[PDB]
């Protein structure tokens, strides 16, 4: 006689068994995966047969809506149908489902490919107490570098070219982070100054230097609205147009390593 | 077929080898060169897996195994059944792994993010590579490999550590041992806090950035900040194998004893000894 | 302190299940030296005469 | 490289705001200082630290616990500092070595063992709601303390629970550093080998589960660190290029994604689960299941090898055997 | 004592007077 | 310098006395402990104990 | 320079006193410690400890 | 030049003293260490110790 | 007694020769 022994052959363990894979097989599908279908989905067909539902088992598929109440007043409803209405300049290789896409005109101006950005809502990152979160140093006086750092201010931004682009005039902080987010860097030969994401400069000694694009097209980096603050909306702008350049800088980044 | 924001990401271009003709998606899938390559072993090493499995004693998916040949064969290759596709399969493995990791270098190259992803799932091949390959290199015989078998495989590494004679005492087990239980935790805090000022409860507006903060320097004191918890989660993560890869070599090539055997070091430093 | 290579290694059980030993080629020898002091074995003699119980 | 990711290049300092607790504002302690060093992998500054009651309570079980393990283990250096040191990790506070079932055993043999384990017990539960307790002070969700409960449990399950179970305190873990390994590899040979424990198994899942997931979020994160994609909230409430491509990535990886936000659940989740599945196991063993490899055999999922050298029929059995 | 055992003289000596002259 | 030969003292414009003052009293610390304890881990020179070094005697 | 003969003392100018001092401290003393210990592990040359040599005794 | 011959010198222009300084300090010490040590793990050629070597004796 | 064995003499000694004449 035998502790846990429900029949000749089968116990308490044995069962326990399935039991455990059936909790962790729910979880997972009926919650988990749920969970992860609220951006982007439902999904969009653009050559497919009159289809009103993804993988089928799927359009229950999205969750019911949450509704975030954001700290600094208003609600967002997830999931949502947030539409791009942008209309891109980009021609289909072939008409097929899933043959990729050839930029019509300049693909770093409209901003496609690794180039695109999200159309995020138009306003300035916050702290906890109202003020603006992401500022220059010019503005947060409080803020400075940590002594025993180099301080970019002053130092020539050299591109992909090996050419001077210019020179640095500022550092952007975030403020509920304490960390530099953007060099901000006037660019020679215009009369302007464009933010470069601190994520695609090496900083050294003497310059910055800046793989990502060429020193001609910094002319054309995203303008930003106000001088001294930033929208949420012109922070995607400015990232994804160096991003892009990894792509789109030189014709050869385009072909494959042979 | 495609998520709603899909589209404007589904640009030609960034294929390390082979450009236009393989540059297409399946569905979800991106294909690429090794897209095909990586199917192409899986496919095969499947399917040598069960047309071997076929010869086998049994058809128990715990119990079903394919072992590496003896050691007398040395570094040479062994009869099919007794030993061969083991070597087959190890070859499909390590084919399949590595048109993986490509893949997902030219899929990182079409987006324009960074290469992290890729360079990160190197470290298990690596690991898989070491206890495969090198370690049998090292000893001579590939019979110092590890079988295919999900019960079985678990038999070599349980003798494997009786061989050296309390496996837990060597030192880079230590290590490794550490940060798989620290990574553990700290993704359990990671998820959590994340969770918590998202979903704070009732009609409680979602927190912000400082709550993150607050928090931890509250319960513990230090907050080591939010970029920074990623960039080191993924160092933990990865030091499980950096760290173990050294006991693992180790032991054979490099000590012979019994792990215990090897504090004597320190155990025995004739000053307080 | 790291023992260098290589091992004599054996195989003691079934292909694949890491059994066998692992040896310091290097710490055998010196054992092989040490057990090597066996007296050799004494010349032989002619079984000649009465049993020892009568003798002594 | 791309250097941002590794280390922090150019350090800022400035003015760090408190948010206002619910209550217990004031019971923060300690001058908030900087390590330059420390700057270079997250922030720099250190203090101050929430005290209150939770806290003090959880210190003192701790510390009490922390002494009774210490001093015990110098008793059996016999005090001799030099050697004290030296020994350090073998030394161990023990539970019982005799079979007296579930009565509260001698001082000297397992007694000590029984009081530091009902402290470290206590501690483990004030912490608890101290970690508990501030999340709501701070009105945020209680994740994390769920999380950590899980934890707790099975620290309960091998310390006191399951000896229950079979009704002996002999199977506590004993404290110390070499030997509450060793209880592992007994624990294991006396249940029969844990590799053939399911849910010893299903841990190991999750625990490697949990490797891969930090790995994959971590990296994912670092490669669209470029587009603010470490900003993990704002994405969340408003979806940026970041996310998108992070998403994308995987999408066209294995073929299904995740959201900024649910990832969290996935490895939260994963997190947890290793804690459960150890705890199930532990409570089956030893009340259900004798020796796990036998069971895999009765259920036939064990591999059998044929003999190498040739079989080896037990002595103990043969005909005219001694004992 | 040191016979022809010199050597240790020999090795702390001779710098001792070039570490004197070199550096005035 | 009130009537000194040397400029020796210049050293505690360039070290700082709280540093060396600090250091040494560890340092010391540390290697006074080193020679107790290990001494007392012999047989000749252990004060402290019975001469269980059996000096030659047995 | 105040009556010098070589230029040695620039090297002063190009070094610093204070890793100079910290970094000799600490070499020596390691190198003290590991002759020191180093010695009194053997069977010559060990004060401290009856002669466990049996020097050519046996 | 202040009468020299060759251009040899424009070295340290290039080099940086201290860099060569501070590692020759350190590569010399380690090549020293592992000729001390190493010979003192011999038989022949270990001062330090009793002659184990058995020259031929045994 | 170095004798017939100046091998490690020419080994040090050569080059703390040319050293000295090459390098003023
Ligand atoms: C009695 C013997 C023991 C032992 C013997 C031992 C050995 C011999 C080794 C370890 C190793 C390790 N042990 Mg130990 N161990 C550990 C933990 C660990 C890990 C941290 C570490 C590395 C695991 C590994 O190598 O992954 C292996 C994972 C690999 C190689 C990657 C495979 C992934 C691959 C790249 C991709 C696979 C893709 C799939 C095929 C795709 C299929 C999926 C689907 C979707 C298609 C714990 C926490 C414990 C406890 C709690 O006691 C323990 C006890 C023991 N270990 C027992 C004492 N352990 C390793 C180590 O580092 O030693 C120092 C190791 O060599
Ligand atoms: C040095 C030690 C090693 C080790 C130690 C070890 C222990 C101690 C345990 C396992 C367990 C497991 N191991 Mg092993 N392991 C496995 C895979 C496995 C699974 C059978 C299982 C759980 C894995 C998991 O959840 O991880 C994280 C990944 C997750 C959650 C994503 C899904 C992966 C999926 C679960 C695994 C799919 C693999 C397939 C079942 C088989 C191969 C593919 C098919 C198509 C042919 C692979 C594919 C590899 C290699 C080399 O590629 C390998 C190498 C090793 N394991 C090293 C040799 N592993 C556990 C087990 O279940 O044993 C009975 C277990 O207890
Ligand atoms: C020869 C014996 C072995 C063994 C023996 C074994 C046992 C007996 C058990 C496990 C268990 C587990 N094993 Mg296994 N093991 C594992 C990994 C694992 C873990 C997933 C899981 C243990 C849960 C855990 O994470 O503990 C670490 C986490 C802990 C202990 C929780 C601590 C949280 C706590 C709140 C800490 C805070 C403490 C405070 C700071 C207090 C301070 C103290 C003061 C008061 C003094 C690996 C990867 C391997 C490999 C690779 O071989 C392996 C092989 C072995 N295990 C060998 C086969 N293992 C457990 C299990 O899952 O069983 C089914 C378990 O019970
Ligand atoms: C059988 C042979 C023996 C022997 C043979 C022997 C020799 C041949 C020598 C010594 C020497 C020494 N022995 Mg001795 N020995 C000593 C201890 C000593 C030291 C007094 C001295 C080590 C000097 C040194 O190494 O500088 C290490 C560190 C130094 C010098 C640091 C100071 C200089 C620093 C660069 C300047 C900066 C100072 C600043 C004010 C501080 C800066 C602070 C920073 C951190 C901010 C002890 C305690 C004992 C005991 C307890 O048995 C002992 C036994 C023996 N010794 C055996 C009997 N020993 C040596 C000596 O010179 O005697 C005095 C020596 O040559
Ligand atoms: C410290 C670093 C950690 C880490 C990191 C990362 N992990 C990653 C990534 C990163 C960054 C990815 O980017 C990549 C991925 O895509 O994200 C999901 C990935 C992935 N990690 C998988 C499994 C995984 N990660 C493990 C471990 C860690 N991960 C450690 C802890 C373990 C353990 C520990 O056992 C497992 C089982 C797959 C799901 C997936 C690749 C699929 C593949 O490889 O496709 C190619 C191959 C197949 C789909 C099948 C292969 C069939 C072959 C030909 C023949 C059969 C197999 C044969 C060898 C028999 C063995 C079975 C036997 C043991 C019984
Ligand atoms: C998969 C799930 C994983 C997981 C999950 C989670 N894990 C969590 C949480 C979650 C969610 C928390 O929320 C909580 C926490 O907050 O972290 C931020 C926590 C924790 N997990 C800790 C350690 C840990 N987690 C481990 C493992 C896993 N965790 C598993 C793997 C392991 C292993 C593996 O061994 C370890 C060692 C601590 C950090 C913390 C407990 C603090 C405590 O309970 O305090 C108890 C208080 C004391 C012990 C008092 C201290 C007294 C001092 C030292 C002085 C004594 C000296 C005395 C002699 C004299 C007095 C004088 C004096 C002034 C000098
Ligand atoms: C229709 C038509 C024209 C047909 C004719 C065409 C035809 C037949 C053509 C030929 C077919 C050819 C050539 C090829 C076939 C297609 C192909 C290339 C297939 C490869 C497929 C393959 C082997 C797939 C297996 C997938 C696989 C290896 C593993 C599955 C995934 C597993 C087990 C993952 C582990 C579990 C796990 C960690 C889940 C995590 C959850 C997620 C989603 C994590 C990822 C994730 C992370 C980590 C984030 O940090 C994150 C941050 C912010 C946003 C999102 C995410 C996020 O999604
Ligand atoms: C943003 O929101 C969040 C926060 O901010 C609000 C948080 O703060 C937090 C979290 C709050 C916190 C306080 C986080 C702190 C929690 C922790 C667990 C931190 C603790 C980390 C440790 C203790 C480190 C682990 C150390 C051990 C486990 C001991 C290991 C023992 C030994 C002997 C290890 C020996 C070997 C080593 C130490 C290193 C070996 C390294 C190698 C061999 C190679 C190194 C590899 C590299 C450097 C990478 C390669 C280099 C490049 C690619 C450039 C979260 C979760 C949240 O996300
Ligand atoms: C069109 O059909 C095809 C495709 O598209 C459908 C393909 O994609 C492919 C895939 C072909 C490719 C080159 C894919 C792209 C290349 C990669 C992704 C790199 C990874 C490839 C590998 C690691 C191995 C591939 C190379 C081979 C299999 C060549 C085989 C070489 C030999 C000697 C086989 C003959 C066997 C012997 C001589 C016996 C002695 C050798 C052994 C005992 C070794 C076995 C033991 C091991 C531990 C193996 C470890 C060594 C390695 C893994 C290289 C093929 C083959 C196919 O033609
Ligand atoms: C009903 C009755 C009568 C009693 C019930 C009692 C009860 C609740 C029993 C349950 C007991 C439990 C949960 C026991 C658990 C024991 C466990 C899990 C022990 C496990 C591991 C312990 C380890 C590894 C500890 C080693 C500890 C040391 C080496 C020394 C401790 C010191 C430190 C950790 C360093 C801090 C000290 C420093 C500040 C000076
Ligand atoms: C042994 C522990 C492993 C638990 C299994 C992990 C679940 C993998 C997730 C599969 C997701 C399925 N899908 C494609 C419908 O999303
Ligand atoms: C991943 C751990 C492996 C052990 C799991 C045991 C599997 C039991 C299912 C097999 C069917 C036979 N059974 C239970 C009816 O006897």
């Amino acid at each position: 006689m035998y502790h846990g022994a429900l029949a000749q052959h089968l116990d308490i363990a044995q069962l326990v068994w399935y039991a455990q894979w059936l909790v962790i097989w729910t979880v997972v599908l009926l919650y988990l995966r749920r969970e992860d279908r609220r951006e982007g989905y439902p999904l969009v067909e653009p050559l497919g047969l009159v289809k009103l539902a993804p993988e089928d088992g799927q359009v229950y598929e999205l969750p019911y809506p949450k509704t975030f109440v954001l700290p600094h007043g208003g609600t967002v409803t997830v999931p949502r149908r947030r539409p791009e209405t942008r209309e891109l300049k980009l021609a289909q290789t072939d008409g097929f489902e899933g043959a990729p896409l050839q930029p019509t005109g300049n693909p770093l101006v409209d901003a496609v490919g690794p180039a695109s950005y999200a159309e995020r809502a138009e306003v300035v990152d916050a702290t906890v107490d109202g003020k603006a979160k992401i500022v220059p140093l010019r503005v947060a006086t409080d803020f400075s570098i940590a002594e025993g750092d180099v301080d970019p201010r002053g130092l020539p931004v050299v591109a992909a070219d090996g050419v001077e682009a210019g020179t640095v005039t500022d550092l952007w902080v975030d403020r509920s982070e304490h960390y530099f987010r953007y060099l901000e860097l006037s660019v020679a030969g215009s009369a302007r100054t464009a933010l470069i994401p601190l994520g695609f400069c090496d900083v050294k000694k003497d310059k910055i230097v800046v793989t990502s694009i060429l020193s001609e097209q910094f002319a054309n980096v995203p303008r930003l609205q106000s001088r001294d603050q930033i929208t949420l909306r012109e922070e995607d702008k400015v990232s994804a147009y160096y991003a892009g350049g990894l792509l789109y800088a030189t014709p050869e980044r385009a072909e494959s390593l042979l | 077929a495609l998520l709603s924001f899909e589209r404007k990401y589904r640009v030609r271009g960034g294929t390390l080898i082979g450009g236009d003709l393989f540059d297409f998606w399946v569905g979800p899938y991106f294909v690429g060169f090794f897209g095909v390559s990586a199917i192409f072993f899986i496919f095969l090493g499947v399917s040598l897996i069960g047309y071997a499995a076929s010869q086998g004693p049994t058809w128990d998916p715990f119990a079903i195994s394919i072992n590496p040949p003896d050691l007398k064969y040395g570094l040479g290759a062994a009869p099919l059944l007794e030993g061969g596709f083991w070597q087959a399969i190890t070859v499909c493995a390590l084919g399949a792994f590595i048109s993986w990791m490509l893949r997902e270098v030219e899929i990182s190259r079409k987006l324009g993010i960074g290469w992290h992803v890729p360079l990160a799932f190197c470290v298990p091949i690596f690991m898989f590579c070491v206890l495969q390959v090198f370690r049998p290199l090292l000893l001579g015989s590939w019979g110092h490999a590890f079988p295919y078998g999900i019960l079985s495989h678990l038999d070599w590494v349980n003798n494997f550590g009786y061989q050296y004679l309390n496996w837990h005492y060597n030192p880079g087990h230590m290590s490794s041992v550490s940060f798989l239980f620290v990574n553990a935790m700290a993704l359990g805090l990671h998820g959590g806090l994340i969770l918590s000022v998202a979903n704070p409860g009732d009609g409680d507006k979602v927190k912000t950035a400082e709550h993150e903060n607050q928090y931890f320097r509250d319960v513990v004191g230090y907050s080591i900040g939010a970029l920074s918890i990623h960039r080191l989660g993924l160092f933990l993560a990865s030091n499980i194998f950096l760290t173990g890869a050294f006991g693992t070599i180790a032991s054979g090539p490099f000590w012979t004893r019994g792990w215990p055997e090897w504090w004597g070091w320190w155990l025995d430093i004739p000053f307080w000894s | 302190c790291f023992e260098p290579p290589p091992a004599t290694t054996t195989q003691t059980g079934f292909r694949g299940l890491s059994m066998g030993e692992v040896l310091h080629p290097a710490t055998v020898k010196a054992k092989k030296e040490r057990d090597a002091q066996y007296p050799p074995a004494l010349a032989a003699v002619k079984a000649e005469g009465p049993p020892v119980s009568q003798v002594y | 490289a791309d250097y941002q990711t590794i280390y922090t290049q150019i350090q800022a300092r400035g003015p760090h705001i408190t948010v206002s607790g619910e209550w217990g504002d004031n019971d923060r302690v300690g001058k908030p200082f900087y390590s330059y060093w420390l700057g270079k992998i997250g922030d720099a500054q250190i203090g101050p630290i929430y005290l209150g009651a939770s806290g003090i309570a959880a210190f003192a079980f701790g510390s009490t616990a922390i002494l009774i393990i210490l001093f015990n283990m110098a008793a059996e250096v016999h005090f001799d500092p030099l050697q004290f040191f030296r020994q350090f990790f073998w030394l161990g506070l023990y539970p019982p070595k005799a079979q007296y079932g579930m009565g509260i055993p001698p001082l000297h043999d397992g007694g000590w063992w029984l009081m530091a384990g009902l402290f470290m017990t206590l501690s483990l539960g004030s912490w608890w709601i101290r970690v508990y307790s501030r999340a709501r002070a701070l009105g945020l969700g209680t994740h994390i303390a769920w999380n950590f409960a899980a934890a707790i449990f099975f620290v309960l399950c091998i310390g006191c629970i399951h000896p229950t179970l079979v009704g002996s305190w002999s199977e506590g873990v004993p404290f110390g550093i070499w030997p509450h390994i060793d209880w592992l590899t007994a624990f294991s040979i006396r249940y029969g080998n844990f590799y053939y424990c399911p849910w010893h198994g299903f841990s190991i899942g999750f625990a490697y589960g949990c490797g891969l997931l930090f790995a994959a979020h971590g990296a994912t994160i670092l490669a669209v660190a470029r587009f603010g994609g470490d900003r993990e909230i704002e994405q969340i409430t408003d979806r940026g290029t970041a996310v998108e491509r992070a998403a994308l990535f995987w999408r066209w990886t294995i073929g299904f994604n995740a959201t900024i936000e649910s990832v969290h659940r996935w490895g939260w989740f994963f997190s947890l689960m290793v804690m459960v599945s150890a705890s199930v196991g532990i409570l089956l063993t030893g009340t259900f299941v004798d020796n796990w490899y036998l069971w895999c055999v009765k259920h036939g999922a064990a591999p059998d090898y044929p003999a190498y050298l040739p079989a080896t029929p037990d002595p103990a059995s043969l005909p005219g055997a001694p004992k | 004592s040191d016979w022809n055992l010199w050597v240790p003289l020999g090795i702390l000596g001779i710098p001792t007077i070039w570490i004197a002259l070199t550096y005035r | 310098a009130t009537e000194y030969r040397t400029a020796s003292w210049k050293l505690w414009l360039i070290l700082d006395p709280r540093r060396v003052l600090t250091a040494l009293f560890v340092y010391l610390t540390v290697i006074a402990l080193l020679i107790h304890f290990g001494l007392l881990s012999t047989d000749r020179l252990n004060w402290w104990e019975f001469q269980r070094g059996l000096p030659k005697a047995a």
